[PDB]
């Protein structure tokens, strides 16, 4: 055939891939974390948006830290050979490098490590997108006039 | 270059993209009625541009939308009139378009 | 407006 370029990810596999949305609204009282009013609006918007991009969307609500880790492990061990990409959206409380399960924190590195090139072979070479709505600390941006 | 078979391996951290709602060290803002500033803006820009723009360009539009259109309102002076910028962290090795063919 |  003619000249070929290799500058863009192959996104014409039979499936776009999974879009896992973890929507943590209500937290165990002992954590002292507030209910995240408005997050269901986010979860519904994401579900519709990624549906229209042809992702296989799975919405999960109010997962403990243990449930988050088991979900990521399980999802990373699925057959992704027919899938172009992987998307995970995390909606929760957080701190730098951390997102909260309903009963306590999870290191983001623990979640994303399941999908490493050497640990998730059916996603090797494929884009792995993590979308994180959570605090990264307590600084406030005062802005500047333009 | 001393290893043409270098291309036989890729880094285990390659091909990840982390679309953070906010800059390192910062709070992230969520409106109780409208949803979070970032997710609101992300969905709007994907709906408008996923059949048109490469993903990093979509996320740059999200950065601009969050940066320009949102400012907090609070009765607490500490939390009032604050701004947010999201933070695109890319270890991708290729351009990403959600459409094909 | 609330923080996360």
């Amino acid at each position: 055939s003619g000249i070929s370029l290799d500058n863009s990810y192959k996104m014409d596999y039979p499936e776009m891939g999974l879009c896992i949305i973890i929507n943590n609204k209500n937290f165990h009282k002992s954590t002292g974390m507030t209910s995240r009013s408005g997050t269901d609006v986010d979860a519904a918007n994401l579900r519709e948006t990624f549906r229209n991009l042809k992702y296989e969307v799975r919405n999960k609500n109010d997962l403990t830290r243990e449930e988050i880790v088991e979900l990521m492990r399980d999802v990373s061990k699925e057959d992704h050979s027919k899938r172009s990409s992987f998307v995970c959206v995390l909606l929760s409380h957080g701190e730098e490098g951390i997102i909260f399960g309903t009963n306590g924190p999870v290191d983001l590195k623990k979640i994303t490590n399941f999908f490493r090139g050497d640990r998730c072979r059916y996603l090797t070479g494929k884009p792995k997108l993590f979308i994180i709505q959570a605090c990264r600390g307590t600084e406030l941006d005062c802005g500047i006039e333009t | 270059v001393d290893d043409d078979m270098a291309c036989h391996k890729i880094p285990v951290e390659a091909d990840f993209l982390y679309a953070y709602s906010t800059a390192p060290g910062y709070y992230s803002w969520r409106n109780s009625k409208d949803g979070s500033w970032f997710i609101q803006s992300l969905c709007a820009m994907l709906k408008q541009y996923a059949d048109k723009l490469e993903f990093m360009h979509i996320l740059t539009r999200v950065n601009r939308k969050v940066a320009t259109e949102f400012e907090s309102f609070s009765f607490d002076a500490t939390f009032h009139a604050k701004k947010q910028i999201p933070c695109i962290v890319s270890m991708l090795t290729k351009e990403l378009y959600f459409y094909h063919h | 407006d609330e923080v996360d």
